[PDB]
């Protein structure tokens, strides 16, 4: 629907926009900034159209196309488990990590090392609040490279409760 | 409905209406976007809300099928 | 001065025209006033009066205007499921 | 104290309501939020203007400082009293002239923006942009493009647009099924000026109140 | 002549000035009541359009002035309009808005009641007696 | 009245007699005091005519009007024309201040 | 062509009973139709009880009616009629005949356009209907409104309306009606300008006519009959037929017919208030509506 416009001339108008656009596309609504504080064009534009159709035309045929002052007119289109994990051993690298939790469930992303008091700590983002359950019934207290790691739901007060599995139940659907 | 999340102003709450990660609660709860449910706190009532948004004749030969459905009728054009 | 003079003909206004909502207004007392207009209108006019007559089918014309006239006070729905 | 936490839940006031999306927050507060749901959503009612809650005297805008003096209705700037007297920091003129410019030549004029019925002006707004807007939908067309954005596109007579080339392998616009560009669709003989293209409609009274005559009320 | 006069009212009305607003209003009083009926209603739509952010606007003189010009508009638009937004901004929660707008409604009772019959948006569901006699057709 | 705030009225129903103004006062409309295009003479109830008090202006209420007044056209389609008995019962801190500043 | 209470049902002709062949829901202002018509099958004004006419367009192989016009305002609409394709009459429970029509914005879109891409498909509509849509989603949630065009009141209630394309082979086509308490009285538009010129010139003569002979009546009495003696009664002319609604462009002949009566002194009074023709010309113009334009 709507398309983000970028490497304006503050000398482009937005009369001048509409008519630009009107050649692709009808446009329905234009949101074209007008700086405050110094009284001039930011040089970006957003052009709402009346549909994505349209949009994603636009896209396509505007992209690197028109020349406006001799600078190019660009164009672009415009909640996850999380375990705390504390006490590991140094030697346990984040892809070692990465390991350890696949087999337990997908990842949505990488872990996330951090030292607190010394205290090696990390953050496990899985994609399943189930899964999740799983890496920490197995996981929970046990001794990997020969140090003790407690596995529980990182604070956000700590993830888990019960309309957090109903939620998160429903962004894996 | 986020994350139990708090906001240290009522400005910045209204503002949370219209927010990405907001829209990705709803929809990804099964809840679709935009200005209907603007108002949503809690996760439940908007659920309600929407289960709230979410007789043709075509006539028979046998003169029975006045009761009888368009589509219907349509298959017993491709029966008959 | 200004404000406490229409506060005074508030009152006054209110006494002829009877219900004016003023600030803090039940829905009863309003609604009430809704109704008591409505049904002046409509028996106020022998136009709409020989409507709602035969409409409403009543025997004689009078019969719906004086029901009208009864039907402004609250009292006649319970007088109306005691016959 | 009971009678303020005795309040329902605005979510529970949405499914009494038809149009659900006009309810706000504050109607919990309301008095009688049943019914003021079924006035305030009943069809052809206009919401209250919103710059209530604010104390700011519903004027402290900006823009207020941007908005310019006064501009001369064209037909009445057509009267040239604009020149006999400089508003800006005797002129006697012709009864028959001031007369017609009202009557002659302005009974059929209206202003051109106005407002429409739940049109309502809030404090940020200003009319003249939209009046441009609305008037700029009107003289502007695709397939054509204006002296001034065709130099600052620095697009020579006679050489069609860049998006051309890309709209021969894209195609037409989804938006204009009967745009019509020359070298493609449409004759580039045809081509002329600022205008490389126009759209081809595939579409080809009296009103009862029909005058037939118009006759405006002579001074003399 | 009245055709001319609403883009001046217009840079009038949205004036920050209390004063160039209130004799704005002054001006939409005659205005409206002489020319009222002639068939500018939309041209009064306009005009009102634009006074009704200023029904909020306290002092004695910019209120009786802003009454007037609102009770002017009534009579050239009918109560229809004038009461659509009456009845949109009619009760509310804010105990100001509430007290600003009944105070046009009690002038609009004053002067019109039957004219107000028809426009009352009241309905089976709206409220619980309701008229069983409007629903009735011949 | 329209300008002067403290002055009060009167609003009872009009009887037949006709409300007097003084020649000072002469034109106004008693409700807007405007002096355009009037209409209607102007009806006070009985109670306020009486004795001596009829010959007062209904405006200013203290000099002897000869003149009837007359409510506007604008005053007429208000409906204020028939409003009620204009007159002014309270002389007004205007009048006031202007007697006691004088004397 | 039937209306349920909600909903419109056109139903076919089935053997052993009738069958639907299509339904329309309507939108959840209508509760009820009390009356409805069609131009020429293509379009229809559909009426409410509480609520004021909707226009829909039948579209076939959508084999739906398309709701493109609400209306402005509440009016409860007894009987209505088409005059034309973007124009339509309609009455009042309360008395009130008036005539509607439909913006130039939306008849350039509907002459434009096809009815299939109403309800969906592409139809581009200039930015402010939008934010109307989402800013005053109830008001204009069928994106158009009626612009009053004549208003009237009959203190009537009209029954029955029919469009006649002449009355007694007269040109200009009038529109007559019955009222419920009884009464037939007609419209009729008036060609040119000057027709309505001199017609409300008379009409606004007549109006203060009681008035115009009060303030004679006073100056007389200042040099040496109440108010409302021409008029009998205190209503204004123009307060009586705005009543409800003002009156917008329809001018009262039953008002300039009283002229006829008032004897030679008053009416030679009267008409020297305008610098234009006299009495006896004005008398042509009133009485020239009966004959000429029925
Ligand atoms: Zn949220
Ligand atoms: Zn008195
Ligand atoms: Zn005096
Ligand atoms: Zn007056």
């Amino acid at each position: 629907n709507t398309v983000y416009v970028g490497n304006i001339d503050p000398r482009i108008t937005k009369e001048q926009l509409y008519e630009l656009f009107i050649q692709i596309n009808p446009v329905l609504r234009i949101k074209y900034p007008k700086d405050k504080v110094l009284q001039a064009y930011q040089g970006y534009a957003f052009i709402e159209f009346y549909n994505q159709g349209d949009a994603q035309y636009a896209i396509k045929i505007m992209n690197n196309t028109v020349r406006l002052y001799d600078r190019l007119i660009k164009v672009r289109q415009v909640p996850i488990a999380k375990l705390f994990i504390k006490n590991l051993a140094d030697s346990i690298d984040s892809d070692q990590l990465v390991k350890i939790f696949n087999k337990f469930g997908k990842l949505i992303r990488e872990p996330e090392i951090f030292y607190l008091s010394k205290l090696k700590c990390a953050y496990v983002y899985f994609e399943d609040f189930e899964k999740a359950d799983l890496a920490i019934k197995s996981l929970n207290n046990q001794l990997v490279a020969n140090n003790r790691i407690t596995v529980d739901y990182a604070f956000k007060n700590g993830k888990g409760n019960a309309k957090y599995g109903d939620d998160v139940d429903r962004l894996l659907n | 409905i986020c994350s139990n999340k708090v906001y240290n102003g009522r400005r910045t709450f209204e503002r949370h209406f219209n927010e990405e990660r907001h829209i990705y609660h709803l929809r990804c709860l099964g809840i679709e976007p935009s200005s209907v449910f603007k108002g949503i706190t809690k996760i439940k009532e908007a659920q309600e809300l929407w289960k709230n948004m979410q007789e043709l004749e075509l006539e028979e030969e046998d003169e029975e099928g006045n009761v009888m459905s368009k589509k219907v009728y349509d298959e017993l054009k491709k029966q008959g | 001065a200004e404000k406490q003079r229409q506060l005074k003909l508030q009152k006054i206004y209110k006494q002829k025209y009877i219900g004016l909502g003023d600030e803090s207004t039940t829905r009863e007392q309003w609604q009430r006033n809704v109704r008591n207009d409505t049904l002046n209108t409509l028996q106020g006019h022998s136009a709409s009066l020989e409507y709602v007559s035969l409409s409403r089918g009543d025997l004689s014309i009078r019969d719906t205007r004086i029901h009208l006239l009864k039907s402004m006070s609250p009292g006649y729905k319970a007088y109306l499921r005691e016959e | 104290k009971r009678r303020k936490t005795e309040k329902p839940s605005l979510s529970q006031l949405k499914s009494q309501v038809p149009y659900p999306q006009i309810i706000e927050w504050y109607d919990c507060d309301a008095r009688y939020p049943g019914l003021l749901a079924s006035i305030k959503c009943t069809k052809n009612v206009i919401p209250v203007p919103s710059h209530w809650q604010s104390k700011k005297e519903y004027l402290s805008g900006r823009s207020l400082l941007g908005k310019r003096p006064f501009e001369l209705p064209d037909i009445i700037k057509k009267t040239n009293i604009e020149q006999m007297r400089s508003t800006l920091p005797a002129l006697d003129l012709d009864y028959k002239k001031l007369h017609d410019v009202f009557f002659k030549i302005g009974a059929n004029w209206k202003p051109d923006h106005l407002l429409c019925f739940g049109d309502v002006y809030y404090e940020n707004r200003n009319l003249f942009e939209e009046t441009n807007w609305k008037r700029m939908v009107d003289h502007k067309r695709p397939g054509r493009i204006s002296q001034e954005l065709r130099a600052i596109m620095n697009l020579p007579e006679g050489q069609l647009p860049p998006w051309c080339m890309k709209m021969k392998d894209i195609g037409l616009p989804t938006g204009y099924p009967d745009l019509k560009i020359a070298g493609l669709n449409w004759d580039i003989t045809n081509l002329k000026g600022d205008v490389y293209g126009k759209i081809i409609p595939n579409h080809h009274r009296n009103y009862f109140g029909a005058l037939i005559s118009f006759e405006t009320p002579e001074f003399e | 002549y009245i055709y001319f006069i609403t883009p001046l009212l217009e840079d009038a009305l949205t004036d920050r000035d209390l004063v160039h607003r209130q004799t704005a209003s002054n001006v939409i009083t005659h205005l409206a009541l002489n020319c009222s009926g002639t068939g500018h209603e939309d041209a009064f739509i306009h005009l009102m359009n634009l006074l009704i952010p200023n029904i909020f606007e306290t002092s004695p003189h910019a209120i009786m002035r802003i009454l007037e010009g609102l009770e002017a508009l009534s009579q050239a638009l009918g109560p229809g309009l004038f009461m659509n937004y009456i009845w949109a901004g009619l009760f509310h929660p804010a105990k100001n808005v509430r007290k600003a707008f009944w105070r046009v409604y009690n002038n609009m009772y004053v002067m019109y009641q039957d004219a107000m019959v028809p426009f009352y948006p009241v309905t089976p569901d709206n409220n619980e007696e309701y008229i069983e006699e409007l629903d009735l057709v011949l | 009245s329209r300008h002067q705030f403290d002055l009060i009225m009167c609003l009872k129903q009009p009887g037949v007699q006709t409300g007097l103004l003084c020649e000072k006062c002469d034109g106004k409309c008693p409700i807007c005091d405007s002096y355009v295009r009037p209409k209607r003479k102007v009806r006070v109830c009985e109670n306020c005519s009486f004795g001596k008090q009829a010959k007062n202006c209904i405006i200013c209420n203290l000099n002897v009007g000869v003149n009837d007044a007359f409510y506007c056209w604008e005053c007429c389609r208000l409906g204020k024309d028939k409003d009620g008995c204009p007159r002014i019962l309270n002389l007004g801190s205007n009048r006031l201040d202007r007697h006691f500043e004088k004397k | 062509l039937t209306a349920m209470g909600s909903t419109i049902v056109l139903y076919g002709l089935g053997k052993k009973q009738l069958l639907r062949r299509s339904v329309t829901q309507t939108p959840v202002s209508i509760t009820k139709i009390v009356s409805m018509h069609q131009w020429n099958y293509e379009r229809l004004a559909v009426g409410d009880i509480h609520e004021s006419v909707t226009l829909f367009i039948w579209d076939p192989a959508g084999n739906v009616f398309i709701p493109y016009v609400d209306d402005s305002v509440k009016r409860h609409v007894t009987v209505l009629k088409f005059l034309d394709e973007a124009t339509v009459i309609g009455a009042d429970r309360y008395g009130n005949a008036w005539t509607l029509r439909s913006p130039p914005e939306c008849e350039k879109i509907m002459s434009n356009h096809d009815p299939s891409e109403l309800s969906n498909g592409a139809i581009k509509y200039p930015l402010d209907v939008i934010t109307l849509q989402q800013k005053l989603p109830n008001t204009y949630d069928c994106k158009f409104k009626f612009q009053l065009l004549n208003h009237f009141f009959v203190n009537d209630i009209i029954t029955d309306f029919h469009i006649l394309d002449s009355l007694s082979n007269s040109d200009r086509p009038g529109c007559i009606y019955m009222g419920l308490q009884g009464t037939v009285g007609c419209f009729i538009p008036l060609l040119s300008k000057g027709n309505v010129f001199m017609m409300g010139n008379i009409e606004n003569i007549m109006a203060e006519a009681d008035d115009t002979f009060y303030l004679d009546y006073e100056s007389r009495k200042k040099n040496n009959i109440c108010e409302g003696s021409c008029s009998i009664l205190g209503r204004d002319h123009q307060e009586y037929r705005s009543y409800y609604a003002p009156v917008r462009k329809v001018i009262d002949g039953d008002l300039c017919e009283n002229f006829l009566r008032l004897s030679l002194n008053e009416q030679e009074f009267l008409a020297k208030n305008l610098k234009s023709v006299q009495v006896e010309d004005i008398i042509q113009t009133i009485n020239e509506v009966r004959t000429n334009y029925m």
